[PDB]
């Protein structure tokens, strides 16, 4: 009966909040002060949380799921009843964890040695990522691109084939058709009177939104190709694809390292307020106190006053071994801490606004039950953090926060320099993200057999992304598995939808703050009505369907690409005038070796 | 490490009458199945403990409460405020209260 499930969850909601607390408090003491008497302090305290949750999970199947009427207590029950693994045979369950540990340690400890000196050998993160991000030598970028895929990616090919079979068995025992349908279960919504969403409906909404970005991406692809021919003459065709090893990093995920070759007006400095911070003696604490004044300006609460003692805003005065990585912690019981090692720079002035945005999202849904204290889907949590960073990087906000000469002149040449640096990171990553999840979805359902994995991968690079390989690759390579998110078992569609939600939030908040100009000049400071539009979504958590959360801000029930294109229309107008003598589009027949 | 000595009751058959008190420790029975004094599904111990810890956000830290309740049965009198006394003047027509 349904009233027994309510009494089940309230014993759960008070044993979990304490056991999650000290399992996360011990993870704080390891992260900010590393010993090994802290790693053993967090492994036993971490396993008491994991052993407790599988005990309550096997108690949750005593209650049926379709004999429930209240939507909230049904949502908590389905998130706890989830079997996930453990549906496999107990010798297949240990084979899967052996593969996931072997693929993870090949990626982090794989070395590449030089053919002129076999005694010098580079790892990926120090040394191989620096060549792909800084070099202008064609022959050295071609060496680092091919040798990472032929010496490390060939080890992951027999391991990734066994990984697909075991993950499809686990997904079909949980009544999905494949493992790709298991990943799309985040966006599913069942029976809330007009707000429903199918797991197959996500596939059409991604492909419908993508064919409206292809006019903008084609003009960006044509402008970068014309600028790369001056940097690498006799290597690039003026009507063809771009070679895969000249894109700024190892995989071509972000084009953000191509800015020094593709800058529109290099005689205008892109605005940088780092010298005005060290001329006014701003400490470590000023960067957060101006960040807290931004959020109280819009109508959001202060920091919790436990935030100022418990947090560790710099690396300590001790030479203290403590993972230095910006992050926002939500230990529980209303205890919010930020861990970062901040330097006096406009870079960490902006990520301070980003990391505080995770905190203000966390402080808002802290009145829901324990199992609904996440973002409404996997994409909302990063998207609310980045609309705080866009509004703080504007020169309108910088001159009113005291950091820009009240006699500063923004010219139309510097807005093109700023918008093109945004499009190399935002627009340049959208066909990479769409192509990769489309390839992984077709591998799991079996539309691509294993004798055509690397054949269909490079046909989709030339057609969707416009990127050609420099050396042909047969079915002994596995080039997707040489990325971190593929070999470490992570979903990748959250980076596509976060980019679309980010400009839907920003365009909906600037109509409430009564903006008049272009969308990229907007700032939501001093408003109250925009914050009330934002706070009505922030407090929902997972208690409502995410389509119901979007109408509280945007006014629509689906993700939309038209606010993303309105942000880049000053660039799209300027790009169509720079490509009057160029060719827009590419040919899938040209190759850098096929002459 | 958590002060686990401060408990509260989280299951009862029926809400309390005003100023009523209940220190029993019988195993609660949520479902219809009888419990027979042992724990299990739908048979819960009725007391939980605040695990208080010094690094808790406000609203999670312990507050001490005192409830004063003045009652007036039908006696002849009892405790009350304090009566202050001022100075006394002499040889002047005055308005006095002794
Ligand atoms: C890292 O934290 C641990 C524990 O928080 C520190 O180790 C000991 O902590 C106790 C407190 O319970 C002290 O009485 C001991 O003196 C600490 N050990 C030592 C060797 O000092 C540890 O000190 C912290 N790390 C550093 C570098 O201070
Ligand atoms: C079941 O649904 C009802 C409404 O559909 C929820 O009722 C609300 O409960 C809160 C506190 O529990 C009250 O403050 C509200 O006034 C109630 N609303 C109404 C319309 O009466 C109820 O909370 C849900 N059950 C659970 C366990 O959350
Ligand atoms: C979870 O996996 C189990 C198999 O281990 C599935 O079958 C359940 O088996 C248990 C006994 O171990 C029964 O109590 C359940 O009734 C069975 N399933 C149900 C509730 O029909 C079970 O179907 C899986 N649960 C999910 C999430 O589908
Ligand atoms: C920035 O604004 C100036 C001012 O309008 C633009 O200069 C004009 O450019 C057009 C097209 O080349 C000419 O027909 C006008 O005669 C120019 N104006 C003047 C006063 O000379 C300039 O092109 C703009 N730059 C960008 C990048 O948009
Ligand atoms: C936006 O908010 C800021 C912060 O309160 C306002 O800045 C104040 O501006 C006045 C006059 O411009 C100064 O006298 C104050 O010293 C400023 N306050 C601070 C804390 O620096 C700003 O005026 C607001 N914008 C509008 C349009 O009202
Ligand atoms: C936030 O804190 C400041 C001082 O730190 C205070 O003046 C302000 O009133 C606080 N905000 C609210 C809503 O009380």
């Amino acid at each position: 009966i349904e009233e027994q499930a309510k009494t089940f969850l309230d014993k759960f909601n008070h044993e979990a909040e304490d056991l999650f607390y000290q399992s996360s408090l011990a993870s704080w003491n390891y992260n900010t002060n590393i010993t090994e008497e802290n790693v053993q302090n967090m492994n036993n305290a971490g396993d008491k949380w994991s052993a407790f949750l599988k005990e309550q999970s096997t108690l949750a199947q005593m209650y049926p799921l379709q004999e429930i009427q209240n939507l909230t207590v049904k949502l908590q029950l389905q998130a706890l009843q989830q079997n996930g693994s453990s549906v496999l045979s107990e010798d297949k369950s240990k084979r899967l964890n052996t593969i996931l540990n072997t693929m993870s340690t090949i990626y982090s400890t794989g070395k590449v040695c030089n053919p002129d000196n076999p005694q010098e050998c580079l790892l990926l993160e120090p040394g191989l990522n620096e060549i792909m991000a800084n070099s202008l030598d064609y022959n050295e970028r071609l060496w680092a691109w091919e040798s990472w895929r032929s010496e490390v990616g060939k080890q992951l090919r027999p391991l990734y084939e066994e990984y697909v079979v075991l993950k499809n068995e686990m997904a079909r025992a949980n009544h999905y058709e494949d493992y790709g349908d298991y990943w799309r279960g985040d966006y599913e919504v069942n029976g809330v009177d007009g707000y429903d969403y199918s797991r197959g409906q996500l596939i059409e909404d991604v492909e419908h939104t993508f064919e409206e970005i292809k006019p903008l991406y084609e003009h960006l692809h044509a402008y970068v190709r014309a600028k790369l021919m001056n940097a690498y003459p006799s290597y690039i065709s003026p009507i063809g694809c771009l070679p895969a090893h000249l894109l700024g990093d190892m995989w071509g995920r972000f084009w953000t390292n191509l800015y020094s070759l593709t800058v529109p007006f290099g005689q205008k400095p892109n605005i940088d307020v780092t010298d005005a911070m060290v001329d006014q003696a701003w400490d470590a604490q000023r960067i957060f106190k101006e960040a807290e004044k931004f959020f109280v300006s819009v109508g959001l609460p202060n920091m919790t006053q436990g935030f100022w003692e418990n947090s560790m805003l710099t690396d300590p005065g001790n030479v203290q071994k403590a993972v230095c990585h910006p992050t926002a912690w939500d230990l529980g019981k209303g205890d919010f801490r930020i861990l970062m090692c901040t330097k006096v720079t406009m870079d960490d002035f902006l990520t301070a606004h980003h990391e505080m945005g995770h905190i203000q999202y966390d402080m808002a849904y802290a009145a829901q039950p324990f199992l609904l204290r996440n973002g409404a889907n996997e994409g909302f949590h990063e998207a609310v953090g980045e609309i705080m960073s866009l509004s703080a990087a504007t020169p309108k906000h910088l001159k009113s926060i005291g950091l820009l000469s009240p006699d500063f002149q923004e010219d139309n040449e510097t807005e093109i320099n700023f918008l093109l640096k945004q499009a190399l990171t935002i627009v340049g990553t959208l066909p990479f993200t769409y192509m990769l999840e489309k390839w992984r979805w077709m591998v799991f359902k079996g539309e691509i057999p294993k004798d055509q994995w690397m054949k269909k991968w490079w046909e989709m690079k030339r057609e969707i992304v416009g990127v050609v390989e420099p050396v042909p690759h047969d079915e002994t390579y596995c080039d997707p598995a040489s990325l971190f998110h593929v070999s470490n078992d992570y979903s990748f569609i959250r980076y596509y939808t976060r980019t679309l939600y980010q400009f839907q939030f920003q365009e909906a908040l600037c109509q409430a703050a009564k903006h008049e100009g272009p969308l990229h000049k907007c700032d939501i400071s001093n408003s109250t009505e925009a914050g009330q539009k934002l706070f009505n979504m922030l407090r929902l958590g997972k208690s409502e369907p995410w389509t119901l959360a979007l109408e509280n801000v945007v006014g629509a029930k689906n993700m939309n690409v038209r606010p993303l294109l309105n942000y880049f229309e000053p660039l799209f107008t300027w790009l169509k005038d720079q490509n009057k003598n160029s060719f827009v589009g590419w040919s899938t027949d040209w190759s850098p070796y096929a002459d | 490490g958590g002060n686990y000595n401060y408990l509260y009751r989280l299951f009862r058959k029926s809400n309390l009458k005003p100023f009523e008190r209940d220190i029993s420790t019988e195993i609660y029975q949520a479902g219809s199945t009888p419990c027979n004094g042992v724990e299990g599904f739908n048979c819960y111990f009725p007391l939980q403990s605040y695990g208080f810890q010094p690094t808790n956000g406000v609203g999670y830290q312990p507050y001490r409460v005192v409830v004063l309740s003045f009652e007036l049965l039908h006696a002849p009198a009892t405790v009350c405020g304090p009566k202050k006394s001022t100075n006394l003047v002499k040889n002047k027509c005055v308005n006095f209260n002794f």
